[PDB]
């Protein structure tokens, strides 16, 4: 059910299979099946946040309610769209 | 004109309430299915608006031109009033691809014509460049129309 | 007294302000539910100025303070409907002003 | 806000695109119309080919020279199996030496 | 039976929004009028809701039984659904008058047992005692929807 | 504008519409108009809450979007009842 | 959805068929009444002017009706004469 | 007296903007409706000019007499001022026929001796010497407002 | 948007609302209109900072939401005495009674 | 005072933008709160359905910039004689120098850094002062007592 | 008649008496055709005379008014210029 | 003739497309911009009823008057369908 991405600097992030699954790249990476999969250009403040979309994206989706802005500082949003466009999320 | 307005003479009392973060442009179809820019709405505020039956709106971040929902979907037409009860459309954020959701971020923070400087990819570049569009959108709407009026 | 009610009412129609415009030109006739239907939802007792006469020409109201009653009645029906600072509000403002300035010098002279 | 003359051999396409509309864009309203698709279609602003990810705005094409009355001429050329056929725009005929009523 | 559901047969997709801070009571009418208590929405909560066209709903505060709003008003009936889009009902707090809120907050406060030790008028103290209900309300909108207009 | 004036003897300058909401109110000046009125039983702390319920109905009634609950502090409750009850609203 | 306008020498114009309908004698040609006819041809028009007749469909479409200000029609001295025979056929 | 100028006494401040290429010719109708030249407008410029209102106007190509539009019509009736707001005549051309067009420009070099010499139909001829003329669309503007009544 | 305030000074509370948009001078302006004194014989004050004729409610710091309708923010009121201007004072509302037993 | 009238009778309008800005169309409502319109770019003209009464005023988008309709600020189509549209010309106005170079300058150094610009301080104060339809309809109103 | 501006670097301009008044502080020094500007350098004098000859022509002009252009580079000193002399 | 010119008129307006929308459904101080630009109005039977049309090409002038009066003020495709479907009607009446 939990799926290690684990970003260059080597911090390993455990989140949950489906959440994950939520980018091709992934799902092309995992489809038996591994539990760790390596990201040896993405830093963790990048795939922590890559992360915290999955969170977002898997709870907020089909949602009735209002749904909040994904925020995204500026300091990160070039590497977190390098990292984004190569994930497919 | 697949999707456009339906002239019915009979009016429509709506309600545009505003939940996304955005001042959001209303855009009327006309008949011809040709978008028309209304009244922007800030974030947080809700206005009574009078439209008729059939007639077919979309929504959009005033500034950016992004795609918005209402009432969980793309378009609202609305229902036929019963008993003078006025229709509801509650306008939101839909959940952005983090590429898009980024690309909106950068396009904020970077004047366009600096866009050429950013060190990234030129395929990066292109998408920074195309800009989001109403009409581009439309495009893409009739065609996931008649793709579910095929089967 | 049917006699003051028309003064009374026909004073408060006839005023026009300090600009020349006549501003019962408005409350004259009330708009059509087809027309305005949010009015008829917000209002509980749609009145006119006509609705007003009608009861005087039939003297539907009975003493100058059942004339009064319905006069504030669609003068804060007005009030209710309309934006604060409107053209139609502070005009509402004026004729239950000049309603009673009316009423007090045909009713006592 | 750009007007263009698409034009291969003897076949002329007037037509209008967005500055900000891309070069593939242009070759799917083609498809759309002549019905050949869009990987085949090799497309022309005067003799330097236009890449499918390039705006028509930045392959040169603008609104103050491509107007609804002086369209901009984009040159056409389709692809017969591995060969490409040359860019072949033939002329429209010629007007008759200017009458000497008005010189 | 005035104010009562429409044996329709006809699906609605409805989206119960609650902006009230309240936990909102949906109550559905029945065909004989009858109010049906439904399952509660948390405050700031919205879920979609499998309902019927001409189907009539009430919204009321779970705990006091308070009157909230749907879409500026006091019944929601939902209308026939336009291309399978959702209709969408807002619940929000009404403008309570200042007396009927105080009697929220007081009531909310002192035990009901002890409404009798507040140096109060006994009109009040009735007042205090007459919890807010759907029936009393039901009979009200009656009244007012067969004069017919408000 | 309108006037209204606490036992401890503040005054409130209010639009005399907000006023208005009150039945009461528009008893005391409807019938002789004066600017004034005189409460000999409602102190400050309360008649201020009380305007601030004027300027929170005027505002939201025929409100589409949402509204906000009317606050009321238990150390005001009662008072603030028995004004409300006193005034129609 | 387009029409094929073909002049004298040969040449073969795809322009929108409203653009086209300017023209009443186009209109009348398209207008066996059971569906629409994509080609006309022009047997004494040549091209450099049926050309020039089709940037003024796009004008003409384009500019009608737009509010703030239109731009003059240019016509060469050149194509002049024909222009004005060929306008006169085609009503436009 | 269907289209005339009309004796109001109240003057009305209007601005005369000439957004064509051409030179402008302003026409004001006088009360009996006969049409009365004005000073020509250069492209490109703007004119405050005294009027009054209810007065009706019309423009014109100061050389060839041709057709042009103000506030995308073919006549100007200026309103009372409001708040002493200047009332705006924004003068444009139209979108003329290819043919109509066409014949300006045949006219503009050709001299009219020798339309004779073009080989073309008599009544294309007729129509070249035809020229645009104020009186004959007066004429023409009337039968177009009797036929709306 | 809109800024609802209570403008104090002694034992006058005047109850009105602007747009953030708006300025500490229309404000005076407001005033004078009601207690009859100019805007250059009256000082306006947050708290206890001084407010600039020319700026904004909104950059005085008044957000929709701190000058709720039912939270009115506080403007406070000083006028000029000659020479010079009044201390700001606003003299307090009177006090509620110490929490009921029954309502703890 | 200076509001839209409630008035039942149409008037057809041309916005023309003769100005290099994008314009942003501000509709004075009943109570006569601004309310922005749909924007028209620079060299364009759309007719818009508007009423008799009815007060407008036009801006710089971006900027918030004060422009001219008809050489005078604020805009109230007359009654439509004969169908025609009223026609509301929007133009720059002659900015002052300074206001011009403020305008420049603001559009070039990002607000915070207004500050390390080696000028007077109270040029800083009027560089933070950014034009406001609100600031300008209080002035208005003023120039409006003072013609009374 | 016409009046003399002078840079700092000592540049002469000579512009109408009408077009000068339309700075309030020169307006005041000439009330004389001589004005010398100690802290103001020529290339910025150059163009707060062009902003003259531009107030004076387009005020006005009914039909349309072109955008005064000032390039970054004299943007700042251009600005503390107009301050100074009320232009 | 009556008859035959009530089947041809009683068709076009009964005819609905393949979404089930009937189409003739649609048909001056509501619209004043039709009573300025379209020259000859018309909302048909009323001249079948008083036989102002003296054969079917009569009927047929003015019902392409009325279709063709659509298509020049709105920048539609009913008026389109509605010129197809009584040139389908004529042919089918009239000579079968
Ligand atoms: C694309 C683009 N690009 C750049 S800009 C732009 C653009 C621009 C505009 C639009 C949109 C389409 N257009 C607009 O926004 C325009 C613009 C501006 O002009 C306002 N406006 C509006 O739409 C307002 C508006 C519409 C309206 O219409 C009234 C006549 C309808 N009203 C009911 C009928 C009468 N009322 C009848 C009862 N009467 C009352 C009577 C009483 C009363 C009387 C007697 C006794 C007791 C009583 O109570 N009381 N109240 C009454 N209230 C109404 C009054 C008149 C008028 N008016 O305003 C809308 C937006 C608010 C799109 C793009
Ligand atoms: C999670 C959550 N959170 C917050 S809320 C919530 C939530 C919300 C909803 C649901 C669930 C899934 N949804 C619901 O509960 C929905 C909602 C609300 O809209 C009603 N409803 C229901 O399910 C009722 C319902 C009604 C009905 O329609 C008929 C087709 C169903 N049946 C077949 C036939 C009929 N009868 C019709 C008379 N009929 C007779 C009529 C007569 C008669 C009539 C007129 C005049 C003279 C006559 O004699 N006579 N005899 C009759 N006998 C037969 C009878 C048959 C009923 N379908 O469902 C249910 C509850 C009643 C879950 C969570
Ligand atoms: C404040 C704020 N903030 C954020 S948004 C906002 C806001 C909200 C609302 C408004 C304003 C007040 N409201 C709107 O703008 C609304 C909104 C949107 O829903 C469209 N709309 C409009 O007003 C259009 C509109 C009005 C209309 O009413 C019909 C009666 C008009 N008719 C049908 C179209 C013509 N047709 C008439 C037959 N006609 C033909 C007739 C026939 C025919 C018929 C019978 C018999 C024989 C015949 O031949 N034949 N052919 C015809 N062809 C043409 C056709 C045209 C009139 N419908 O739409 C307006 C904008 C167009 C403002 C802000």
């Amino acid at each position: 059910m939990y799926v290690k991405l684990i970003s260059s600097d080597g911090h390993e992030f455990i989140v949950k299979r489906e959440h994950a699954l939520t980018s091709g790249t992934i799902k092309a990476m995992l489809s038996n099946e591994t539990n760790e999969v390596n990201f040896r250009e993405i830093p963790s403040h990048v795939l922590s946040k890559v992360c915290m979309y999955f969170t977002y994206k898997v709870r907020y989706t089909n949602s009735s309610t209002e749904i909040p802005e994904f925020p995204i500082a500026p300091e990160i949003a070039l590497e977190l769209l390098m990292a984004a466009n190569f994930l497919d999320c | 004109p697949v999707l456009r307005s339906v002239n019915s003479r009979e009016p429509s009392q709506v309600i545009f309430c505003n939940r996304s973060p955005r001042v959001v442009l209303p855009v009327w179809l006309n008949f011809d299915g040709e978008p028309q820019p209304y009244p922007t709405l800030p974030p947080g505020t809700g206005r009574r608006i009078h439209s008729y039956r059939g007639h077919l709106w979309l929504f959009r971040d005033a500034g950016t031109h992004d795609g918005l929902l209402v009432n969980q979907t793309e378009l609202f037409v609305p229902s036929l009033n019963v008993d003078g009860q006025p229709i509801f459309a509650n306008i939101t954020l839909p959940v952005y691809t983090l590429k898009e959701r980024c690309l909106q971020v950068v396009r904020s923070l970077v004047k366009p014509e600096n866009y050429r400087r950013l060190d990234i990819v030129r395929s990066l570049y292109e998408d920074l460049e195309d800009h989001p569009n109403v009409q581009k959108d439309l495009e893409r709407l009739t065609q996931e129309r008649i793709a579910h009026q095929r089967m | 007294l049917t006699k003051q009610m028309n003064a009374i009412i026909d004073t408060v129609i006839n005023y026009k302000d300090s600009s020349g415009r006549q501003l019962s030109e408005v409350f004259i006739q009330l708009p059509s539910r087809k027309e305005l239907p949010e009015y008829y939802e917000l209002i509980r007792k749609p009145v006119d100025f006509k609705k007003i006469k009608e009861r005087i020409r039939n003297h539907k109201y009975r003493s100058l303070g059942d004339l009064e009653k319905d006069v504030m009645l669609l003068c804060h029906n007005a009030q209710t409907f309309n934006l604060e600072g409107s053209q139609i509000y502070e005009d509402s403002i004026v004729l239950q002003s000049v309603f009673k300035s009316a009423r007090q010098k045909i009713a006592k002279e | 806000d750009v007007f263009l003359m698409i034009r291969r051999h003897k076949t002329t396409i007037f037509t209008d695109a967005k500055e900000s509309s891309t070069v593939f864009e242009l070759k799917r309203i083609v498809e759309g119309i002549l019905k050949r698709p869009p990987d085949e279609q090799r497309l022309y602003k005067d003799d330097q080919l236009l890449d499918d990810g390039k705006t028509l705005g930045e392959c040169g094409f603008t609104s103050q020279t491509a107007r609804p009355q002086a369209p901009a001429t984009v040159g056409l050329a389709f692809r017969a199996d591995d060969t490409f056929e040359a860019l072949c725009i033939e002329p429209f005929s010629s007007p008759p030496e200017l009458p000497d009523v008005m010189k």
